This record gives C-alpha cells, structure tokens and sequence, in this order.
C-alpha cells in the first residue's frame, strides 16, 4: 500500500488479513465471525444454524442468594471455547456431539439445532455472524448477552 | 479480541 510495501487485496467484506505471531505467516480474520483461516478467502434472506454456548457469570449477588448455576468467569469461558474451536478443526470432535456435551443453551437437546431464522430475530452479534458464514462453515468466538457462542451455518 | 492463528 506505501511505496515500500507490495501492493494487496481484496478481501470480501470483513475480512482482514493478519500474522501469526507463532509462524510469521500470514493468514486471514472476519472481524464479524470471528474466525480466522490460513487461505485468502479471497447476504441470504434466511440460514439455519447451529451453535454451542458457554456462559459466564459477572454476577456478584449477596451471601442470601442461592449458589448460581453459571459460576465461571469470561475468561474461562473463551478458554473453553478456545478449546472447543481447536478440537472441532482439528477433526478431534464433531460440532454437534461437542454442543450436546457441553452447549449451555436449552438448544443442546437438539444437538445444537436453532433452526432457520431471518434478520431481527438473535441478538444482533449472533446475526451478524451467521448471516457473514458460508454454508458448512463455523465461526469463531461470538459474544452477545447469553455468553460466547461457537456457530455452524448449516443452511 | 484479539484473534487466534487458525491452528
């Protein structure tokens, strides 16, 4: 882009490409999905998804209050995720049998499954990110108010 | 948020 720099990209929208700090190499992030990939990568009116949730509480109530179910902090919370996300590309685990095991939304009784849905539905983080997923494609770490999801366009 | 390398 400067003179003293190879000249670049396009870049569908929300993507930005990004170096491992690890490898130095270079590979590409969607700041909407969240998630990262080593190729260049280069909306639908409706997409069925499915996800898996790992809440997180903040939560500080007083010492009358029942113990809570959600005791974990944000940053176990990602650490989960992180992990979860490391397995399902690693073809260690399978989205669907990992959101059954550990997806803390109601949905994990139907292996992760929300259905189809359209704009104005989700919370909006959760929307921007399924709509900007290719079919069959999962996303990186989603924050909205239920927690950090993992998802997979499925439709 | 910092992003994570793909693997």
């Amino acid at each position: 882009g400067s003179h003293g720099m190879a000249d670049e990209e396009k870049l569908p929208p929300g993507w930005e490409k990004r170096m491992s700090r690890s490898s130095g190499r270079v590979y590409y992030f969607n700041h909407i999905t969240n998630a990262s990939q080593w190729e260049r990568p280069s909306e639908p009116a409706r997409v069925r998804c499915s996800h898996l949730l790992v809440k997180h509480s903040q939560s500080r109530r007083p010492s009358s209050w029942r113990q809570e179910k959600i005791t974990r902090t944000k940053e176990e919370a990602l650490e989960l995720i992180n992990g979860y996300i490391q397995k399902i590309k690693s073809g260690e685990e399978d989205f669907e049998s990992l959101a059954s095991q550990f997806s803390d939304c109601s949905s994990a009784k139907a292996r992760g499954d929300l259905g189809a849905f359209s704009r104005g539905q989700m919370q909006k983080p959760f929307e921007d990110a399924s709509f900007a997923l290719r079919t069959g494609e999962m996303s990186g770490p989603v924050f909205t108010d239920s927690g950090i999801h993992i998802i997979l366009r499925t439709e | 948020y910092s992003p994570t390398s793909p693997s």
